[PDB]
RNA sequence: UUCCUAUCAUUGAGACGCAGAAGUCUCAAAGUGUCGGAUUGUUCACCCGCCAAUAGGGAACGUGAGCUGGGUUUAGACCGUCGUGAGACAGGUUAGUUUUACCCUACUGAUGACUUGAUACUGCGACAGUAAUCCAACUUAGUACGAGAGGAACAGUUGGGUCGGAUACUUGGUAAAUGCGGCUAGCUGAAAAGCUAGUGCCGCGACGCUACCAUCCGUUGGAUUAUGACUGAACGCCUCUAAGUCAGAAUCCAUGCUGGAUAUGCAGUGUUAUUCACCGCCUCCUUUGUUUCAUGCAAUGAUACAGGCCUCUGGCCUGCUUCU
RNA sequence: UGGAUUAACGAGAUUCCCACUGUCCCUAUCUACUAUCUAGCGAAACCACAGCCAAGGGAACGGGCUUGGCAGAAUCAGCGG
RNA sequence: AUAACCGCAUCAGGUCUCCAAGGUUAGUAGCCUCUGGUCGAUAGAAUAAGGUAGAUAAGGGAAGUCGGCAAAAUAGAUCCG
RNA sequence: GUGGUAGUAGCAAAUAUUCAAAUGAGAACUUUGAAGACUGAAGUGGAGAAGGGUUCCAUGUGAACAGCAAUUGGACAUGGG
């Protein structure tokens, strides 16, 4: 039930990976609830479910297919209270075929708009925004 | 052959032709019903738009931004007291309406009787001299035919904009219409009105659906690309701001559908937008509950294309046109509309920081003469 | 109302306004303007730009 | 861009080996929608993924004075097979020019003469075009149903996608306001001021224009389709049908929205030429010239048709074939 | 009619990776010369006759023919059925 | 020889030789200048679409395309490697 | 021989002209001054060859020619070299 936000990264994008399951990169593949235009790459905003595959990392973790969530975005958005957030990086999380995540501890900042969601990422955040 | 992949239209064909219409107010088109019920009331007004700025109100919707304090953009239009002066009545016949007889006050100002000529400067100026005359001498042989027949009564209306800030003088005359009860009483409503400034609270009100009448501002003969929403042609010898196929063969015709080039913007055209304050010339306008700091709804250096000090109202065209508003078809609830609005601040600071200009002073202090 | 302020400049920023930037390890920047985000791109510190209020006040101006 | 339906999804139904969920079959349905990529010149195909769903087709196997030129199909050259050879191959391979609109119409926009006068303002709306459409979450509810696993729906609340129409408060983009500052080379005896390098470069840069890269907004009535029913014969009973009705859809027609020089359409209201100088209106009477059509070119209830009309205890209808 | 290799070299033919980008998502603004308007000057290809459509038949895809829809002076800028 | 030659012409084409200043720099590179030469190329007004050439673009970075085609990015010198 | 097309396409490369006075029937365009630019010594500078053949120089001018204009001219005419 997420509000709309910029939508900063498309399908090409190559985007850090916060948790300690040892993959350092996420190259997004798809989203989850893309409908259909033509010709429009499909993009994710913060805080949503994505698919991915790791570049580099734990070698039983590559040339897979996983679920992510993303978590902070390089792209500015606007908060209702008026204002432009924007974060420093790209960045995510790898994630279960049912939306937990995979590996506990999650380093970074995080968005308000993924804690708000996801119960257990809003947990294991250091401090969110 | 089938088209490939079945993509959805360029644009709507809902709005066509695409060209300026002859028209500089919006013509109103389509009344709200008559209730015999309520007591008699005017439907419509006029008003000049200004510029447009943010305000911050506490939303009341679970929503996640229940109780919680959004910004919002919001324009100022110009609305000093339209003056009311004569009265239509309309016969329905099977053909359509049709206007029996217009009945005029005694005495109209320079202000309304510019519209009449096109050349002011010259002009002996008679509109309205052997009709005050026979006035004097008044037209309730002509107010008796109105109450007999006729289903329909608009008031005739126009504006004063020698007290706005632009430099026009000349008065838009309007038709708005008459939904009460008895057709009797609202002619006793208009009579009463002659040579009388109607202001806005008297129609509108805080927390109101609006529909919003207007011409689009003008952007002259633009492509394709800009008019219709087209795809852009890859980097195509001719050139690539255009479409590549504007038609099939047969029909050995080109179709209506298909996009071209010609004319955008000046084309007439909303519905449901919300009112959040009436304001009043007469200072601390821009002061809520909240801040308790004294302003008045001009920002500093002005609206950029410039003052306004009549009465106003927010809202949720180019500049300086002429608006009309509307009252909504049918009064609707849909929780968004019937809504408590509450404004802690309006802001009235190119690039402002300072909300007022003795704010400015004092942060530079005792500057070099 | 209440008036969060600037990070650079050390300017009030009333509200529907600038934007704030979030750093790598998290500490969250507001600007006003385009002027300061744009000189936070480039690091140049306030304290030698000769307009900010943080030079105005380490070297004997304001206060 | 439009059209078709032999309907993949969405709407409303009916059938089941339909408990629920999930489906399969059929009817009214073309209103709305049918996507992102890897390999191949591909059409097809085959995978990775999303999705409500990734249905099939037509319009000179739509579409080259619209592009592209990867393929096919000239001239150069290579390989293999065939030929004694020149040469050949629906065998493979690489390199190889894509010309013109200013004409007519069509389509998109722009002025514009004239019609029981001029000129000005407010209007009416025939007709044409049309716009919204799908999904998810929260509660409903771990309820209905079920031996258990599993597991709905309507009303309500909140969002999102696609599409459409506006707008620039804020955020972002744009810079030849050459707006202010900085730097290189040259040139003016220097300093100061600048100028040339076709925008000399770098930073910021109002106004404007502008972006799902920003913000706002996207009506409520009638008649019916499929289908299910009511009353009810034909056929002492039964029957949605034969005569009579009723409910009923993402449908249709309105409404609303756009135009109306889309009806050579129509209405109301203002003022109508400095005083011999033209210009009206209403009578009276003469010059000419128009008419698709002068010889009484005539006549005002309102209905019904297995009934009506009244001058109404009676009378009339069976023709404007009459009565003036 | 040479077979198999091969450092250096190539405006040669292929594939992948890093860097980099308006190629793309997704378009937007700015500059000059144009197009546009005026003064002066001033061609050419092309041309049976001409120029609104639906269906019909017909040398089997009509601007003219038959049956319908219709049809209101004169002009400017564009466009490519 | 961007008007005395040849290209049908006072045609953005072609046609052998000599002399060759200052500053910046490795430099007869590019950029600015002195002597000598020239302002010859139809003008004025507006700043629409569409062109021709030239710039710049948030986030992503070849997802575009037959194909990274076009454009970006790299660039000098010294020291290390 | 003459139309329609049509006063239409078009006259847009080589950074650029402006102000005054004189001449003249007439000056955006000739000359003189003053400013402002360009060429930027492998120059649009100063000299030869091939090719051209009087274009050289002066004075004068009604046409035509110099794709606008023209008081100017490699044009036209009469002399000279």
């Amino acid at each position: 039930s997420k509000m709309r936000v910029t939508l900063g990264l498309p399908v090409g994008a190559l985007i850090n990976c916060c948790d300690n399951s040892g993959a350092k990169n996420l190259y997004i593949i798809a989203v989850k609830g893309w409908g259909s235009c033509l010709n429009r790459l499909p993009a994710c905003s913060l805080g949503d479910l994505v698919l991915a595959t790791v570049k580099k990392g734990k070698p039983d973790l590559r040339k897979k297919v996983h679920m992510a969530i993303i978590v902070r975005q390089r792209r500015a958005w606007r908060r209702a209270e008026g204002y432009f957030i924007y974060f420093e990086d790209n960045a995510g999380v790898v994630a279960n075929n049912k939306g937990e995540m995979k590996g506990s501890a999650v380093t970074g900042p995080v968005g308000k708009e993924c804690a708000e969601l996801w119960p257990k990422i809003s947990a294991a955040a250091t401090a969110i925004c | 052959s089938h088209r490939k992949f079945e993509r959805p239209r360029h644009g709507s064909l809902g709005f066509l032709p695409r060209k300026r219409c002859k028209r500089h107010r919006g013509k109103v088109k389509a009344f709200p019903k008559d209730d015999p019920s309520k007591p008699p009331h005017l439907t419509a007004f006029m008003g000049y738009k200004a510029g447009m700025t943010h305000v911050v109100r506490e939303l009341d919707k679970g929503s996640k931004l229940h109780k919680k304090e959004i910004v919002e953009a919001v324009t100022v239009v110009d609305t000093p007291p339209m003056v009311c002066v004569g009265v239509v009545g309309y016969i329905e016949t099977p053909r359509g309406l049709r206007a029996l007889v217009t009945v005029w006050a005694g005495h109209l100002s320079d202000e309304c009787k510019r519209r009449f000529y096109k050349n002011w400067y010259k002009s002996k100026r008679k509109a309205f001299t052997k009709y005050a005359k026979r006035y004097g001498d008044k037209m309730e042989a002509e107010l008796t035919r109105m109450k007999n027949y006729c289903s329909v009564i608009r008031a005739i209306c126009h504006t004063q904009p020698s007290k706005t800030p632009i430099g026009s003088k000349k008065a838009h005359v309007m038709e708005i219409q008459v939904n009460g009860g008895s057709i009797a009483e609202k002619v006793d409503f208009c009579t009463k009105m002659f040579e009388t400034a109607v202001p806005v609270k008297a129609v509108f009100t805080e927390g109101e659906m609006i529909d919003v009448i207007g011409v689009t501002k003008g952007h002259g003969v633009k492509g394709v690309v800009s008019r219709w929403g087209v795809t852009r042609l890859p980097r195509t010898h001719r050139g690539l701001r255009k479409i590549a196929c504007i038609g099939a063969w047969h029909p050995a015709r080109v179709q209506f559908q298909v996009p071209r080039h010609g004319q955008k913007g000046y084309f007439h055209r909303e519905m449901n937008k919300k009112v959040y304050r009436v304001g009043n010339g007469a200072p601390r306008n821009a002061t809520t509950e909240s801040d308790l700091t004294e302003k008045r709804i001009t920002p500093m250096g002005g609206f950029p294309h410039g003052t306004v000090n009549n009465d106003f109202l927010l809202l949720k065209g180019c500049k300086k046109r002429p608006i009309t508003f509307r009252k909504t078809l049918v009064p609707r609830t849909t929780r968004r509309a019937l809504e408590p609005v509450n404004l802690k601040f309006i802001d009235t600071s190119g690039h402002g920081r300072f909300q007022t200009s003795e704010e400015k002073a004092k942060f530079y202090g005792p500057l070099k003469s | 109302i209440k008036t969060d302020m600037c990070s650079f400049s050390e300017y009030r920023i009333y509200p529907g306004r600038g934007q704030r930037f979030v750093a790598k390890d998290g500490k969250v920047h507001t600007f006003i303007h385009r002027k300061e985000a744009s000189l936070f791109r480039q690091k140049i510190k306030p304290v030698k730009l000769h307009w900010t209020l943080v030079w105005r006040r380490m070297n004997k101006k304001g206060g």
